[PDB]
RNA sequence: GCCCGGAUAGCUCAGUCGGUAGAGCAGGGGAUUGAAAAUCCCCGUGUCCUUGGUUCGAUUCCGAGUCCGGGCACCA
RNA sequence: UAUGUUCGUUA
RNA sequence: AAAAACCGUAAAUCCUAUCUUUUAAAGGAAGGAGAAGUCGUAACAAGGUUUCCGUAGGUGAACCUGCGGAAGGAUCAU
RNA sequence: CUUUUGAUGUUAGGGUAUUGGCCUAACAUGGCUAUGACGGGUAACGGGGAAUUAGAGUUCGAUUCCGGAGAGGGAGCCUGAGAAAUAGCUACCACAUCUAAGGAAGGCAGCAGGCGCGUAAAUUACCCAAUUCUAAAGAAGAGAGGUAGUGACAAGAAAUAACAAUGCAAGGUUUGUAUUGGAAUGGUGGGAAUUUAAAACCUUCCCAGAGUAACAAUUGGAGGGCAAGUCUGGUGCCAGCAGCCGCGGUAAUUCCAGCUCCAAUAGCGUAUAUUAAAAUUGUUGCAGUUAAAACGCUCGUAGUUGAAU
């Protein structure tokens, strides 16, 4: 008799929207980007 | 595919200590009474 | 009833799909490549597996067994129309030697970009996707074309790429001041 | 179960017994058995 | 079908030869605990089954109905 | 070689 | 050609029997699972009567006792 | 176990297209079986084959081809070279249609399509153009078959950019890196060639047609196994997550969110089954004092094995 609160967190969780940002980079330009970054900057 | 009958909280174990939200099924198919459990947080809501 | 032509899968999943030094190694391959994904490697290396079992039944073949001089040079002939294989290799004992780097640089997309033409391989892959390039009397839009010993000396730009002697430049932007001259003059 | 049985390295009940009220138990099902049928 | 008995909290039970209505459990707040059990404090909740009469006043004394249950039975 | 029981649950 | 009879092929229905599968049931009696019940203290230390086996009887329960075994014993030993 | 009721065989015959207990008459008592007969189960049509395979194996095969069997369940029969035929007939059983009530007619496990069932499966389409069959054989037919429709069952290729200049970083004037700003190209629409039985798709050619290339990639995760956060909020043994170990009572790297990151990618999860993993079924190749497991002991038939010459 205690499953009244089914979900209580879901529903008392703030509400935030998921912002603007930019748009992803997919395909083999994706894999470019992570390849690339690994040996040139750090050392 | 069944027909829910019940919704019934779940004990857990001894090491847990939660209310698992389970519904008694009437399978359609053979007609055996069977206990679901319902993943989610609110999902035991979303079914009548 | 069904269809009587045939299919098969050219690619095989790794199996312990995380293994660093595994995903590391992929991961240069494919960056320095640019291929698009690791499925393609996948294809390169299922490949590979495939002529390594060939090559590697033939060797426990004894000499001057029939099924081994007959398919050995049959594999090896093969090989060298690839490319693969050099002069400076000879028998049976090198094919089980080739490497993914080595069946890479056989794609056409690496042998533009070597021959020129493009400035990078990733350049390469989009310009031979914009169908640009040309094996010799037949045009490839396929990035993954394997070059044989004859064809590299024919790889050139296609007859109708702008840049392989077709129409010049942007209409528009050859329109846009053509009009804009005019209405000035 | 098998051979193994006793051997209380567990901490349970004596094996002799659990088979003495086993046996008795039977004795009292064959019987109620024997009456019915 | 007469002869008896009880109806008291949300459940279960006690009441100076009428005047106050009470314990346990369910029940919130607590006190304890790292937490929880157990324990201990205090809340709450009732025409004392339903009607009628007796009375200055009735849960109590009557009378009846209702439900449920303990003892009835006629000859040869 | 008299008797001498028990220690709630979890972490 | 109707129609009939007789051997045969023989569906189908019924009765009986057997088997297989599923299933009801007063009552009885197991097992498992419960976060925290009552009773004792059986085992692990010589666990306070060494433990254990087979067997038989007895007791609220674990269990106790007899006979014959084992050490997995608390003894590798005048 | 089989054997009255044909079981095994002999003899004679009947029957057949032919041999035969296939059936009949007489006769004899045979036939099979622990090398598993007779039974029971199979969610069992068999094979070619499929998955997984280092090698052995294990599991699957309703389904392209071959063989078998069936046309709601049985049985019977005509024609015919060929059928115990079923879009042939006869009857019963079960369903079921029309009826003026007297009587008629039925068989989608053919192609579509409908109901039901269920976790579970497409169009009541176009055509004989190909393949091939039947015919009185070019010319007609063919839901055979082909063509398209539906179709993330599987399978293959392969977009979601690429490039040049300055700021910034690393370094001895080389790489990465946000601004610009011009080329390239499909996806899309329109027309055409062509394709096609006709049409569609593919391919090719001409027009427009990409900057937030809004022509905007997702799925599932981030404690370990196992790649990737001791980041910020919320909840506070609740809600929930979690295959397993575990997390959650105020600092939650595990729940609910945001950001970031990781993984695979037009694909990515989940359930069940199955293979490897599993040398945890072991012939290769396990284990048996104490982890499970040497029969109490000996004899002994089958079986298995057996000195040298």
């Amino acid at each position: 008799g205690s499953l009244a609160r089914a979900g209580k967190v879901k529903n008392q969780t703030p509400k935030v929207p998921k912002l603007d940002k930019k748009k992803r980079l997919t395909g083999r330009a994706k894999k470019r980007q992570l390849y690339n970054r690994r040996f040139s900057d750090n050392g | 595919k069944g027909i829910v009958v019940e919704k019934v909280a779940i004990e857990a174990k001894q090491p847990n200590s939660a209310y698992r939200k389970c519904v008694r099924v009437q399978l359609i198919k053979n007609g055996k009474k069977i206990t679901a459990f319902v993943p989610g947080d609110g999902c035991l809501n979303f079914i009548d | 009833p069904k269809s009587y032509r045939n299919y098969s899968k050219t690619a095989r999943n790794p199996k312990r799909p995380f293994e660093k030094e595994r995903l590391d190694q992929e991961l240069k391959l494919i960056g320095e490549y640019g291929l698009k994904n690791k499925r393609e490697i996948w294809r390169v290396q299922y490949l590979l597996a495939k002529i390594r079992s060939a090559a590697r039944y033939l060797l426990t073949l004894d000499e001057k067994s029939s099924k081994r001089i007959f398919q050995g040079e049959a594999l090896l002939r093969r090989m060298v129309r690839q490319g693969l294989l050099g002069e400076n290799e000879e028998k049976l004992d090198y094919v089980l030697g080739l490497t993914l780097p080595k069946l890479l640089e056989r794609r056409l997309q690496t042998k533009v970009f070597k021959l020129g033409l493009a400035k990078s391989v990733h350049h390469a892959r989009v310009l031979i996707r914009q169908r640009h390039i040309r094996v010799g009397k037949q045009m490839v839009d396929i990035p993954s074309f394997l070059v044989r010993v004859d064809s590299e000396k024919h790889i050139d730009f296609a007859t109708t790429s702008p840049f392989g002697g077709a129409r010049p430049g942007r209409v528009k932007r050859k329109s846009l001041k053509k009009q804009k001259e005019k209405t000035e003059a | 179960h098998g051979a193994s049985r006793y051997k209380k390295s567990r901490a349970k009940m004596r094996w002799k017994w659990k088979k003495k009220r086993t046996r008795r138990l039977q004795k009292k099902r064959r019987k109620m058995r024997q009456r019915s049928r």
